[PDB]
């Protein structure tokens, strides 16, 4: 699952 | 569910398809598919939703949690309605935490069935 900055 | 019927009144909204799936669908029409999306109910978080798109050919995965209203969270981002959230990444990239060569937009949908 992507992960934002 | 509850929140998955309103849900359901939108075309890029595919409810439960696998992971495997839905990167199939988003990755079917390879880097020309740059951007586009559809929305599922997570499997692995029951109760859940994913933003599924395609990031020049490859699947990409987000998390998104409803709110009791209706609300649309994405880690520390939130918008009122999952639609908002759509047309927010429509018109400013997505920060992915791979930055640089990662840089996306959402652009058109995978329509259900």
């Amino acid at each position: 699952y992507e992960l934002l900055t | 569910q509850k929140t998955d019927h309103f849900l359901s009144c939108y075309p890029w909204f595919h409810g439960p398809i696998s992971r495997v799936r839905a990167a199939q669908l988003v990755q079917l029409q390879g880097p020309d598919a740059h951007g586009v999306f559809l929305v599922r109910q997570s499997e692995s978080r029951r109760g859940e939703y994913v933003l599924t798109f395609n990031l020049q050919g490859r699947a990409k995965h987000l998390r998104l949690v409803l709110t009791e209203r209706g609300q649309c969270r994405v880690q520390h981002l939130h918008f009122p309605s999952v639609v908002d959230m759509l047309r927010h990444f429509q018109r400013s990239p997505i920060p992915l935490e791979c930055g640089a060569a990662c840089d996306v937009r959402l652009s058109g949908y995978v329509v259900v069935l």
